[PDB]
């Protein structure tokens, strides 16, 4: 062991390095304390002919352009044309880069932490919603098993069906089970007055989904803008829409946060929406029958003082060709006039009274 | 001049009181807050600034897009202020 | 309550150290310390002058 006796000197040199890094690593707090302003960064690779070529183009908020190479600490998500970077008074070096927003009108579209309703609020849809509950639970907790089996969850699920069925409050009810950040987005929001806004909205959606923590982005009314016209505004929505499909087709690292979509009608079906990353999960959600409407209306009305003498035959007969949110409006209306009816207990005539009231 | 007489005699302590309250960075308004230490602020000159919160202002008293007094030397928020027609 | 007529003696040591320190005089605030010996009331002599590491505070 005489040859291994020199390792002690090496360990003393290494622990001496750990003893001497406290000062030069301690000045990181006083030099990198606070970037006083915000400056935009534009990446531009240079060539010096080590003597290697590496540079970047800087633009300050006060419209002043300077010169500086690519510097700082170990960069992994950096080197992109972003904003909100670290900068000193006049040295103009890059110390702390963090991606920034602005145009808060799109950043704060729907800031929801978690909803209140859960999946146990409906009745008679487990045979078709269980695939989605699995498709949101197993890709969140069973990421370890995805390497033994080599499974990548799909990113596009088509939640299509007739309107009024509750395709938004139910997907939100499953978003309560996702436990991730919920972020809504409307179809018509892409149609703006200025040019090129849809690119900023799409790259913003993948900017918060790509940059932020694992979240949930549910969109709706996609059919209202998914028109395949052959000037035209829906062809501009083909520029933005086909741009989004290009970001769901040309991006293999799209294994991150999913993009859930829902269409209120499948009349104008875009044929280019078929792909593993695109809307491949096509589970048909038809109009609930009087039995299913009595189930979702019973579980949605399990909180009000409902009379126990309900055979569901009269309401089952009156509810003809109705939807889920329509019976939800009947439940809410019953909870509205049942107050002014004097009797604190919900009666049986209030069902048809609400059906003929709002419809 | 009669109104400026008693205030002119009361202008002596304005020299010893000139050292404080001198801070004025054009009352720059903030935009949002990613984390509690660092606050993203934008001045009226279209220059976005970032500074840490001072010890004289509580973090619960900060509102989104609120015009408050802020230093131009230490860049910190000394004191807020309550204030269209 | 008494005052005299003082005059600061400046050799080439402090001068050249303030010239190299002026070459290192970046826009960022810098710090330095002067040394010397006090022989009487109305004269002051500087001999040793060095620089100080910069800081974000200035």
């Amino acid at each position: 062991k005489i040859m291994k006796s020199e390792v002690l000197r090496v360990t003393h040199e290494l622990q001496a390095m750990k003893d001497k890094i406290k000062e030069n690593s301690e000045k990181i707090k006083v030099n990198k304390t606070l970037p006083y302003l915000v400056s935009n960064v534009i990446e531009l690779l240079d060539v010096d002919p080590q003597r290697k070529g590496k540079c970047a183009v800087i633009k300050t908020s006060t419209r002043q352009t300077y010169f500086l190479p690519v510097i700082g600490l170990v960069d992994a998500e950096k080197l992109k044309p972003g904003d909100l970077v670290g900068v000193n008074k006049d040295s103009y070096l890059i110390l702390e880069t963090l991606p920034t927003e602005y145009d808060s009108r799109v950043k704060a579209m729907e800031v929801d932490e978690r909803p209140t309703e859960q999946y146990s609020d409906i009745g008679g849809l487990d045979k078709q919603i269980q695939e989605l509950v699995e498709a949101i639970v197993l890709p969140m907790n069973h990421k370890e098993k995805f390497e033994n089996l080599g499974i990548q969850p799909p990113k596009g699920v088509l939640m299509y069906g007739p309107p009024g069925t509750g395709k938004t409050l139910l997907a939100r009810a499953c978003a309560a089970q996702t436990k991730a950040t919920f972020l809504k987005l409307a179809g018509p929001q892409l149609v703006q007055m200025f040019i090129g806004d849809g690119a900023k909205l799409v790259r913003d959606a993948f900017a918060l989904a790509k940059e932020k923590a694992p979240s949930i982005i549910f969109i709706d009314e996609l059919d209202a803008i998914g028109t395949k016209r052959f000037k035209a505004g829906d062809r501009e929505v083909q520029r933005t829409m086909l741009e989004l499909l290009n970001q769901l087709d040309g991006f293999q690292p799209n294994t991150q946060v999913k993009v859930i979509a829902a269409t209120n009608r499948v009349d104008i079906l875009d044929p280019a929406l078929l792909r593993s990353g695109r809307l491949d999960r096509k589970i048909e959600f038809p109009m609930p029958n009087e039995e299913a409407r009595a189930r979702i209306m019973q579980i949605h009305s399990r909180k009000m003082n409902v009379s126990p003498d309900v055979n569901y035959e009269e309401l089952a007969r009156c509810t003809d060709d109705f939807n889920g949110a329509q019976c939800k409006a009947v439940c809410v209306e019953a909870g509205m006039i049942a107050l002014r009816r004097g009797a604190t207990e919900l009666t049986h005539e209030d069902y048809m009274e609400g059906i003929l009231e709002v419809q | 001049a009669p109104p400026a007489l008693w205030d002119l005699a009361a202008d002596k302590q304005t020299l010893q009181s000139e050292q404080p309250l001198q801070v004025a960075r054009c009352t720059k308004i903030i935009n949002a807050d990613s984390e509690d230490p660092k606050y993203i602020i934008n001045v009226k000159q279209f220059a976005k600034f970032v500074v840490d919160l001072s010890d004289q202002v509580a973090p619960t008293d900060i509102e989104e897009g609120m015009r408050v007094g802020v230093d131009r030397n230490k860049y910190q928020i000394h004191i807020p202020l309550p204030p269209p027609t | 309550a008494v005052d005299t007529a003082e005059q600061v003696y400046i050799s080439s040591l402090a001068l050249l150290k303030m010239l190299k320190h002026g070459r290192a005089g970046v826009p960022m605030e810098v710090m330095g310390l002067m040394l010397g010996e006090f022989v009487d009331d109305y004269t002051v002599r500087v001999i040793d002058v060095f620089a100080m590491p910069q800081s974000g505070t200035g």
